[PDB]
């Protein structure tokens, strides 16, 4: 069936001409079997040997047929080479292009997660965060079954690493509960500016971690103990002492003590002053300002290019 | 990674790197992209031999990334190992940007013309021809002119047109697809003009193309050299088609230049098929012997006697069917009705009589003598002046002493009144000739200051002018539209500026900006018309931008509504369309609007039977206003010419709804004067013949449009409505073998005698009077087999055509 | 009224120094030193004051832009999802 | 040819694409037409007011009724407010 | 042919894109045009204006009414509000000269 | 869907609180 497909293949290298409104279908059809290339080929070992095959497919349909064409076949890519090095990451950036129109519905959200974790992997956090989340809210409506819930698991890693997350108990179902059931303790230490706490989750939980896959920024999430836990309790305490501060800070001796504070204000995370004798850190706090203009202002482009985008489409959708 | 190879210096591990690349960069096409870089070092290093691969290597890579003219600049740098090796495919792409990029570049230097040209590698025209002996050993002729089509240049199109085997006729049609798809007449009669001395080059001569650039390049010494090379010739007989194709389908200016070269048997046979007097005489025996009206019709309109706008009514309706007929019973049968005349009745009354004569050039002016225009002053004087008029309407386009002798009544007699319609009849019939004297003394006859008479000096100048782009002529009339207190000498020096124009295209447009740009709106839809004629049969979407323009923030609805009739004089070589993009544009608040554009829609498809005009003309004879519905039903008529029931079904029901809105009292008397107009309109000729737009050669034809343009408007003036008299053409079948003599031949036509119906085994026709016959017909029709005259040429449409003695 | 107040003083300016040029007397002064001194009343920038109400004029742009994201958030809000609404039930109902 | 015919399948799917987008704007046009039309309704919707606008004053407006009908096609209705009228036909609703 | 239909092509299509152009700014003006229409009927009428006596709906887009001088009247309602605050029964403002249905107070003081 | 993707796979406090008296 596989030769029979590269049979539709060829045909779909050479007929057209002209407007072959059946290749849309076959588009759809042979991603399908395309998945079914990944299946079978995966019974026994990876599929590299379709890899250059699926570049030959995907390069081919360049840029006739690409369109709900090059959106399948790149998470046909995406997905395997996201299990097999390398480069993707700057792979998919010379292949956009986008590449639009987004198809079919999912099709984008689901390449978003999967893009997602590449795009996580340069750990920029807002653009990570936000494609994560644009992952899973643009994915209706299920069942089945359980991987609609694993971009739900990434998807707050990188908001772990962003020093602040919410309690995700009530957000468990019957099934991703189950799954995620060290997961939980994990975000919890992560909430928890505990550094035992966090580290006897990696050293029980490391089992979970090799199912999931992501393992190292849970050695680097020590940084962000050390962050949230001054963020924590500089804005917390009144003035507090270095030897005081440095048993959840597992250091902080009196040279170390500046730098703590001073390269969070490169990150930053408090405006804290401490003045250096014995010393002690005195945190306060004088700002008013913002919460104003880039919101307002991008309001205005983002609601003016969404209704036009409307326009787009219910213009559009009138042939009837 | 494999590019970090190339940091060692010498060559053999750079030709190892590219011995790299070439295999395993299916899964490395986006590996080389950030060191694309380190590869210059390669391109731009002329010692190194494989610097060639290395700019094979780097357009694959950019091949990959997206970048396209990128490639082309290194597959020019990429020497002879990259135009050799074609495989999967690298090459539809790169060869449309090589084809794309050349043939812009060559239309690039086309406009320069000559000199500076930018630089054209060696390499990029080499797969051009290269790649074209894909079209020359497949022997593939319609690609093949594709690419000789997009290159431009008139070299290797030469080769194409010299390529083996046939095409035989092949390049006349391959014309037809090029003057469909042209942009400018720039390179397009220069691609044309080498084709016609290939054909004279070629063993089997042709006249087909020969008459196509006749109609074309349109050049007043090639006519001369064509027909000096049949009278060189001793060409006869079959010279007989395309010197009727001269004088038919060409300018008379272009008349008046081969019969100047020439005359500096066949002596006098040019002097009778250039002044076209046979061609007259037998439309006028086919005008009365296969006549066929319905005197009931015009018996019901006759009776009912309205007095209001009724005086132009039924004269120009019997007038259109009637037409060449010399027979007319008209002033017997209606008496009553033409003693109700009065004011510009009397007028039209004696101008129909010109219509219904039209032709017959020797005996019209003596046959007239009881209709003579009188001038028996118990002042009636709008007769006299309507007289000169149905003078005029005869003697347009050729003519006789007939023009000074109304020229004579022009400085004698009184005034104005004779102006009017005997300058139109001067200016009329030396309409197309660029008469000089008649330009003068029309000057110092504008000068005699009177109004109605402002519309008749007018287009007399503007017809007198046509085709001659003159300078003091629309100087004058533009001065003196200052002075005069009269919108009448407005509007006739505004057609008239507007005719004089004719398929300038984009020469005119100097003027046109500055009549647009004017705030006057009687001289804006002087810029109509004049940008309408400038642009008729041209499909480009520069006259679009201005005249759609002033047809949308424009406030004043009438130069709005001239502005929409313009997509019928423009676009009526592609009716096809105008129903699509003028749909809305019929739903208009205005009435003005949907009825302009209801004349456009009605024009435009004329010729065509297409059925989704009359289905968007359906809820126009709907609208409350009155003459939104008066021009549905005028241009209704205009879908249906010529054709029966057995073509749309809403033609009897079109031709029951008009006379039922005339017996209708109840109607406007408005919108109640299209319908007997709609009846004349489908009836014209007797059903016989028809307006044409558009000749089969391509060419379009001047009278038809300057017809039906000055016709557009027949509010204003009423005798507008006679010069659609002139946009009816002849539509028969004419066995004439060669000179006087006539065979009789009878030849078979294989549609059902449904369609041979005018309100199976074979047809019965002339034999020539010809019989009359369908354009849709002149396909299935052929000629006679068993017969003893059989035509050499081709038979395919009708008119007059080679009839040779077997 | 920009480019007409620009034209306007430019050719008033320009008889300002003409009639000091030429056709004396005189016309200097009368009203011309007291006149021009008005023109001097005012250069006028800061520091101090003005500066505060440039921040404060911030401060007034604050609310009516506010408001100005709030109509686009109910305009975008009614007209998107009404008329995907007719639009999507006009499609599926039809086809 | 190469050229070409297959060349012309690229040349003319240049003008194909931009055909389906000149299409697409092509649309885009049309239903603004059934806009610029529907608004150009309402526009002759607004000449309608102000020409019923315009008709009602002049005499204005009532309803009447009728207790006879005549031979010579007039009929029998008061003016309630005021003393009856006898008026006629009224050509689209006849008497009977 | 190929390339000569080929370039035959993209005249109706820049024809058919300047008059995209064209109707865009065709109906941008006759949209303010329509503008200039609502600020007609929002200006009509009056200011000053006589309310009167409502009975009832007979039907579609008109009405019957007594003015306050008490006569019943047989109008075409304004366009815009046909029904949902004309109601059955109340006093409807009609037009200084025509009497014209138009709309009904508050109601009311 | 079931189409693409898916189908592939201080306390509160009361005794500490109480205590802080106490302790010193």
């Amino acid at each position: 069936s596989k030769r029979y497909k590269e049979a539709q293949k060829i045909s779909d290298d050479l007929m057209q001409k002209i407007s072959t409104q059946n290749r849309r279908a076959l588009d759809l059809v042979a991603a399908k079997c395309y998945y079914y290339h990944a299946r079978v080929y995966e019974f026994l070992d990876k599929l590299d040997v379709v890899r250059s095959f699926l570049h030959a497919r995907l390069r081919t349909a360049t840029l006739r047929h690409d369109a709900d064409g090059q959106a399948t076949l790149l998470n046909l890519l995406l997905r395997n080479y996201l299990h097999y090095s390398l480069y993707d990451q700057a792979e998919k950036l010379v292949s956009k292009s986008v590449f639009p129109e987004q198809a079919n519905n999912n099709e984008w959200a689901r390449y978003l997660y999967y893009t997602g974790r590449i795009k996580a992997i340069q750990l920029e956090y807002s653009e990570a965060r936000r494609t994560m989340t644009n992952a899973l809210r643009k994915a209706p409506q299920h069942t089945a079954v359980g991987f609609k819930q694993t971009v739900h698991k990434l998807l707050i890693v990188v908001e772990l690493l962003l020093g602040e997350i919410p309690d995700r108990l009530q957000f468990r179902q019957p099934s991703l509960k189950r799954s995620l059931m060290p997961y939980f303790l994990l975000t919890q230490a992560v909430r928890t500016g505990n550094l035992a706490k966090f580290n006897q989750v990696l050293d029980q939980f490391g089992e979970k971690f090799q199912a999931d896959g992501t393992y190292t920024l849970i050695i680097r999430l020590r940084h962000n103990v050390i962050k949230t836990g001054v963020r924590m309790i500089s804005l917390s305490y009144s003035r507090i002492s270095l030897a005081d501060i440095a048993q959840k800070l597992q250091l902080d001796s009196p040279e170390d003590a500046e730098f703590i504070v001073a390269k969070a204000i490169r990150d930053g995370v408090i405006e804290a002053s401490i003045n250096h004798e014995k010393g002690y850190v005195q945190s306060k706090e004088m700002i008013d300002i913002y919460s104003t203009r880039e919101p307002q202002l991008a309001f205005h482009q983002r609601i003016s290019f969404c209704l036009d985008i409307h326009n787009m489409s219910v213009k559009a959708m009138r042939f009837p | 990674g494999i590019i970090s190879l190339l940091d060692e210096d010498e060559p053999q591990l750079k030709e190892f790197a590219l011995h790299k690349l070439n295999a395993v960069v299916n899964d490395f096409w986006a590996e080389i992209s950030e060191s694309v870089d380190k590869i210059e070092v390669l391109y731009e290093d002329e010692g190194f031999r494989s610097r060639q691969f290395a700019a094979l290597v780097a357009s694959k890579v950019f091949y990959h990334l997206g970048a396209f003219e990128e490639s082309l600049n290194y597959a020019l740098g990429a020497g002879d190992l990259f135009n050799v090796n074609d495989n999967s495919e690298y090459v539809e792409t790169i060869i449309a940007k090589c084809i794309d990029h050349y043939t812009k570049q060559c239309v690039e230097n086309a406009d320069l013309p000559e000199g500076e040209k930018k630089p054209i590698d060696q390499r990029l025209e080499g797969i051009v021809n290269k790649m074209f002996q894909r079209c020359l050993d497949d022997h593939k002729y319609k690609q093949a002119i594709g690419i000789a089509l997009e290159t431009r240049r008139l070299d290797v199109f030469e080769k194409t047109i010299l390529e083996s085997n046939d095409v035989p006729g092949m390049l006349a049609y391959s014309l037809k697809l090029c003057m469909s798809l042209m942009q400018n007449k720039q390179f397009r009669n220069k691609v044309l003009r080498v084709l016609v001395k290939i054909y004279m080059n070629l063993e089997k001569p042709d006249f087909i193309n020969v008459c196509q650039c006749l109609i074309f390049l349109d050049d007043p010494q090639a006519v001369s050299d064509i027909l000096e090379k049949l009278v060189k010739e001793d060409n006869l007989l079959m010279a007989y088609q395309i010197c009727f194709d001269l004088y038919e389908s060409a300018s008379q200016q272009f008349l008046s230049s081969v019969i100047q070269n020439l005359r500096t048997d066949q002596t006098l046979k040019m002097i009778k098929i250039l002044s076209g007097e046979m061609a007259i005489e037998l439309h006028l025996q086919f005008l009365i012997r296969n006549n066929n009206t319905d005197l009931m019709i015009l018996k019901n309109t006759k009776d009912a006697v309205r007095n209001s706008v009724c005086h132009t009514a039924t004269v120009i309706a019997n007038s259109f069917m009637h037409c060449g007929t010399t027979s007319d019973q008209f002033l017997r049968d209606n008496l009553e009705w033409l003693a109700r005349a009065t004011n510009w009745a009397k007028f039209t009354a004696t101008a129909s009589l010109g219509v219904i004569h039209k032709g017959h050039e020797k005996e019209a002016l003596q046959l007239m003598a009881t209709y003579l225009p009188k001038d028996t002053s118990p002042g009636s004087a709008y007769q006299e002046g309507g007289g000169l008029y149905a003078l005029g309407l005869i003697h347009a386009n050729h003519g006789g002493d007939i023009i000074d002798y109304l020229l004579n009544q022009l400085k004698n007699a009184s005034n104005d009144i004779v102006r009017h319609g005997g300058s139109l009849g001067l200016g009329l019939a030396a309409m197309g000739t660029a008469r000089q004297d008649v330009y003068d003394l029309l000057k110092t006859n504008l000068y005699q200051d009177d109004a109605v008479t402002g519309e008749a000096a007018g287009l007399a100048l503007g017809l007198v002018m046509l085709g001659s782009k003159n300078a003091q002529a629309i100087e004058d009339m533009v001065g003196y539209a200052q002075e005069t207190q009269h919108e009448k000498i407005l509007r006739g020096l505004a057609v008239g500026i507007a005719l004089v124009m004719y398929g300038r295209m984009e020469e005119a447009d100097a003027l046109i900006e500055s009549l647009c740009r004017d705030k006057d709106p009687i001289l804006r839809r002087s810029g109509m018309y004049t940008v309408a004629m400038a642009y008729c049969g041209s499909g480009n979407n520069k006259a679009i931008r201005r005249l759609l323009h002033v047809a949308v923030s424009d406030v004043n609805d009438d130069v709005r509504r001239a502005a929409v009739e313009s997509l019928g004089f423009i676009l009526f070589r592609t009716p096809e369309q105008c129903p699509s993009v003028v749909s809305l544009l019929s739903e208009s608040y205005n009435p003005h609007v949907r009825y302009g554009a209801a004349m456009a829609l009605g024009i435009c498809c004329a010729g065509t039977g297409n059925k989704e005009a009359i289905n968007l003309l359906e809820p126009m004879t709907n609208d409350p206003v009155n003459y939104v519905r008066q021009g549905a039903l005028i241009a209704s008529a205009l879908i249906m010419i010529q054709q029966t029931e057995i073509t749309c079904p809403k033609v009897n029901q079109f031709r029951q709804l008009y006379s039922k809105v005339i017996n209708d009292k109840h109607d406007d008397v408005m919108a109640k004067f299209g319908a007997i107009l709609a009846q004349g309109i489908l009836d014209a000729g007797g059903h016989n013949v028809t307006i044409s737009l558009q000749s089969r050669t391509g060419h379009t034809h001047m009278p038809s449009v300057v017809g039906v343009l000055v016709f557009t408007q027949f509010w204003f003036w009423f005798p507008l409505s006679h010069f659609l008299s002139l946009a009816y053409t002849p539509t028969c079948v004419i066995g004439l073998n060669k000179d006087l003599k006539m065979p009789k031949v009878q030849y078979k036509s294989n549609c059902k005698p449904s369609t041979f119906a005018y309100p199976t085994a074979k047809a019965k026709k002339k034999e020539k009077n010809p019989a009359r016959v369908m354009p849709a017909q002149l396909k299935v029709l052929t000629m006679p087999e068993t017969c003893r005259y059989q035509p050499f040429k081709p038979l395919s449409i009708g008119g007059i055509i080679i009839l040779k003695d077997t | 009224h920009g480019l007409k107040g620009l034209n306007s003083k430019l050719l008033d300016i320009r008889s300002y120094l003409e009639k000091v040029a030429t056709g004396k007397l005189p016309i200097n002064h009368q009203i011309i030193y007291q006149l021009q001194d008005v023109f001097n009343l005012l250069p006028d920038v800061s520091l101090q004051e003005f500066v505060k109400a440039f921040y404060l004029k911030t401060n007034d742009q604050m609310v009516v832009v506010y408001l100005a994201s709030l109509i686009r958030s109910v305009v975008a809000l009614h007209n998107l999802i009404n008329n995907k609404i007719a639009n999507r039930d006009a499609e599926k109902k039809e086809g | 040819l190469e050229e070409g015919k297959a060349g012309s399948g690229l040349r003319q799917y240049y003008l194909s694409k931009i055909e389906e987008l000149q299409l697409i704007v092509n649309d885009k046009s049309q239903n603004l037409r059934r806009l610029q039309a529907q608004r150009n309704e309402l526009n002759a919707k607004v000449r309608l007011l102000r020409e019923e606008l315009q008709l009602l004053q002049e005499q204005g407006s009532y309803v009447g009724e009728v207790v006879r009908a005549m031979d010579k096609k007039k009929v029998l209705v008061k003016v309630h407010p005021e003393g009856k009228f006898v008026v006629d036909v009224d050509k689209n609703i006849d008497i009977n | 042919d190929l390339y000569s239909r080929y370039k035959k092509l993209q005249q109706e299509l820049e024809f058919l894109e300047v008059q995209e152009e064209y109707i865009k700014d065709e109906q941008k003006n006759l949209k303010k045009e329509f503008l200039h229409a609502q600020e007609e009927v929002k200006r009509i009428q009056s200011i000053p204006l006589v309310i009167g006596q409502f009975l009832e709906a007979v039907d579609q887009n008109t009405a019957i009414v007594g003015s306050t001088t008490g006569s019943n009247y047989y109008v075409r309602i304004l366009s815009t509000i046909d029904r949902e605050l004309l109601k059955p029964n109340a006093s409807v403002a009609l037009h200084k000269h025509s009497n014209a249905l138009v709309d009904v107070l508050p109601p009311e003081a | 869907m079931s189409e693409k993707k898916q189908p592939v796979d201080l306390r509160a406090e009361l005794e500490k609180h109480g205590y802080k008296m106490e302790t010193s």
